[PDB]
């Protein structure tokens, strides 16, 4: 059930904060499903059942941030203004994500169709795959999914400056100090991919490889970073 | 988490019929940390800091131990600065308190002295087999390190055995935290006189006898 | 004097408290001692000496007891066999007659502390 | 309120996950009432009751599900990934069932209200009911039910993996291996149904007539799997 067995957990009791918190986590995982029209038609009830797999890499992707969230919670049971804040930047951040996923999620879902030889479906029911959309493709999820690990690392960083007030011992400082590290490698990513974009060394579809090819090399680049921090 | 903004949280207290914070301010242990948060330049930045609090009647004159551990215990002053042995009094009263990280000072963090509690045997004693056994065997145990800390505690134990509870303490946690931000003392001949040297120092121009300048002057010397 | 041996890793205070309910209702006296090797103290002392009355041990040594004539054939009537399951009977059998009463099932598990480790391997 | 007399429920605190999961039981049900449009005449808040039947079945389906989830929290009040992991696969399949339940909910109204003679309105607005569209109605259905069940039963089947853990005595451990037999006993039906549509003997409706026919016999078929195993 928990992380860390040094870890003495201030809330286990449930706040407003967390119950607003899953609220708001289940309406986004369910409006992504339900923002579906109700097939009419048997025509329509088989086009609907295409869309799991968009779905299923949406979700998949919205409770990994849930439990983090639950995980953070649970941790600290934090409650004050600025994690308040913190907490309210971070769902913000993914109520706006909800249906450009279910977007991207429907568009790669398509492209791994095409390679893999699933489907032949047509691409140009999403308009115009031209190279400032493509990079506006990246810069848009990429400036996302840093927004969302750069929030976590500030709110491990809240409670982090509140550690006296939360009387945290020795092994939840560490674990704290570790999870900042944790969010923000996560988060440096996204923030690499997005400037390569931005910048456009080879004014041309490149640029969208190498920044897509960074979240492929996720776990690599991730200790790359990690290393250079140790080694000084 | 900075000294420079007691001043305001002080008149925002004395508002309200409390002090912010009072510690003892006769022994130079206490002060040191202050004094060599920068450093000299650092030493007269540090002190006449503390020199302003008493000038502006942020602190009293002759704050020693007694009426500065007794005054938080009361809950009439909401800071106080102080060893591992004093806490297991504040637990005695109805206190919710707090140990953590010494006021930054410029910026930097406030050095305090860190010392070793050792036990030593006299040179002019029959029974230096009889005390080896008391500190070895009975002492310098699990045991009886845990007896002498639930009296009052003694901070973080030389004892590799004690790592794991020390670690679980979160106002040991703090302890550390400002014994790293700190140097351990030397253990030289010359301390004495040194500690003299700083506890006049101090004390002369938390009065108002000497000036700041005059009293890096003769403590120098 | 009732003298009983049983294992030092098993409850004889707790076997003494009915010992000593046993003496307020009969006038007997009832010591329970755990000695070291006791398994292989008994045959040696109950053969040639007095030993205790009673021997408690798990019911694989009883066998050797059994052969070697250290052991009383017991005899409980139906009421008192039956409040015992027939399967543990079995156990304190040896040649069609039964060597000791049975009280307990015992086998090793896996104590883990839950604390250093949640999901044991 | 609880099952069995010899059970200590584990879970009777409110946690993150049965409070996220009701949220989602709460939106699946009220949305497939509340996704239907508002009645802007007297015409449309007449043709709008028609969906009651329809919605009722579509609810008592839901709650029945709802049922199986408080009990199992309750009994076990897990907290863990796996769990979490489980119940989300759980709650993603009913979501997307949500909208095609009030579909065949509706369709099934009107072929059974045919058969009593309550109406005699139109089926082709469901489009054209051919062997191919009738036989993925029923591996969808029954691919559906089949998950639902087979979640159930790994659920249980975590719960029993961590009986130690969990300290689970002899009647709990008993009713938890029971639990995870009545699951894949329910799991087995739509799974026999499915697999006879998906290789379709006959080629023709005959299929979907049989497929069908083995939830009619839902109880004595269970009985028949659950009888095998005790004979050997
Ligand atoms: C890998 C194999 C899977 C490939 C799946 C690709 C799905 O691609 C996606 O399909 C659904 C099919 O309903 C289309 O979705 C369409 O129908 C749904 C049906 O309810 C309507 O809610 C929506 O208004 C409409 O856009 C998406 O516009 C298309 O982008
Ligand atoms: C047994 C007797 C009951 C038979 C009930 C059969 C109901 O059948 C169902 O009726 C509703 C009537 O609103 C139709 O529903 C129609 O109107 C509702 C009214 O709000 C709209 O939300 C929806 O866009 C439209 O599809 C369904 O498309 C039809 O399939
Ligand atoms: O005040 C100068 C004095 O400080 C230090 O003594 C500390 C002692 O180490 C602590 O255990 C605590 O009890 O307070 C003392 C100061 O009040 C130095 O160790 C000592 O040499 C020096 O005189």
């Amino acid at each position: 059930v928990g992380l860390n067995p040094n870890f003495s957990f201030r809330g286990k009791q449930q706040t407003r904060i967390e119950t607003f918190s899953d609220a708001v986590f289940a309406l986004a995982i369910t409006l992504l499903v339900l923002s579906s029209t109700i097939p009419e038609t048997f025509e329509d009830l088989w086009a609907s059942m295409r869309d799991v797999i968009p779905f299923a890499i949406c979700v998949a992707l919205i409770i990994v941030i849930w439990y983090q969230h639950y995980i953070f919670f649970l941790k600290y049971g934090l409650q004050d203004k600025v994690t308040i804040l913190l907490n309210t930047i971070l769902l913000f951040v993914l109520l706006v994500y909800v249906y450009p996923l279910k977007f991207l999620a429907r568009f790669l879902s398509e492209i791994y169709g095409g390679i893999f030889g699933i489907i032949e479906t047509d691409l140009s029911r999403f308009g115009e795959y031209s190279h400032q959309n493509l990079k506006l493709l990246m810069v848009n999820y990429g400036l996302g999914a840093f927004a969302i690990f750069l929030v976590f690392s500030l709110m491990y960083w809240r409670a982090y400056k509140m550690k006296s007030l939360l009387d945290l011992n020795s092994y939840e400082i560490f674990d704290t100090k570790s999870s900042i590290i944790a969010n923000l490698l996560m988060c440096s990513v996204p923030l690499l991919s997005l400037i390569i974009t931005l910048i456009d060394p080879w004014g041309n579809f490149r640029t969208t490889i190498l920044s897509g090819f960074l979240y492929f090399l996720y776990v690599p680049i991730m200790i790359v970073f990690g290393r250079i921090t140790s080694k000084k | 988490k900075t000294w420079e903004e007691i001043p305001a949280l002080d008149k925002e207290l004395k508002a309200k019929g409390k002090s912010a914070l009072m510690f003892n301010l006769q022994e130079p242990y206490f002060t040191w940390p202050l004094i060599a948060a920068d450093g000299n330049a650092g030493a007269k930045a540090g002190l006449t800091f503390l020199v302003d609090l008493i000038k502006n009647k942020h602190m009293n004159a002759d704050t020693d131990y007694s009426i500065a551990e007794a005054a938080f215990n009361k809950g009439e002053t909401a800071m106080t600065i102080n060893g591992p042995w004093a806490w297991s009094n504040i637990d005695t009263s109805k206190v919710n308190y707090g140990v953590t990280v010494l006021p930054t000072f410029k910026g930097q963090p406030s050095k305090p002295f860190v010392g070793v509690l050792s036990a030593g045997i006299n040179a002019a004693s029959p029974n230096k087999e009889l005390a080896k056994e008391f500190l070895e065997n009975y002492l310098l145990t699990d045991e009886g390190l845990e007896a002498v800390n639930k009296d009052k505690p003694l901070g973080a134990v030389a004892l590799k055995s004690y790592e794991e509870e020390l670690a679980k303490d979160p106002r040991i946690a703090a302890t550390m935290e400002n014994a790293q931000k700190g140097e351990i003392m030397p253990n030289i001949p010359q301390m004495s006189a040194f500690w003299y040297a700083v506890r006049t120092a101090v004390i002369n121009a938390a009065s108002g006898r000497q000036t700041v300048d005059e009293a890096l002057k003769d403590a120098q010397t | 004097k009732l003298v009983i041996w049983i294992n030092g890793d098993k409850g004889y205070n707790g076997l003494a408290e009915v010992g000593k309910k046993f003496e307020k209702d009969t006038g007997i006296k009832v010591t329970v001692e755990h000695p070291d090797k006791l398994e292989e103290k008994f045959p040696q002392v109950a053969a040639t000496g007095d030993g205790p009355d009673i021997i408690f041990w798990a019911h694989d040594r009883f066998g050797g007891y059994a052969q070697s004539g250290l052991l009383a054939e017991i005899t409980p009537d139906k009421a008192f066999q039956d409040k015992l399951y027939p399967f543990t009977w079995d156990a304190v059998r040896y040649n069609g007659k039964l060597i000791a009463y049975p009280i307990a099932v015992e086998a090793l598990s896996l104590i883990y502390n839950k604390d250093l480790l949640p999901n044991p391997p």
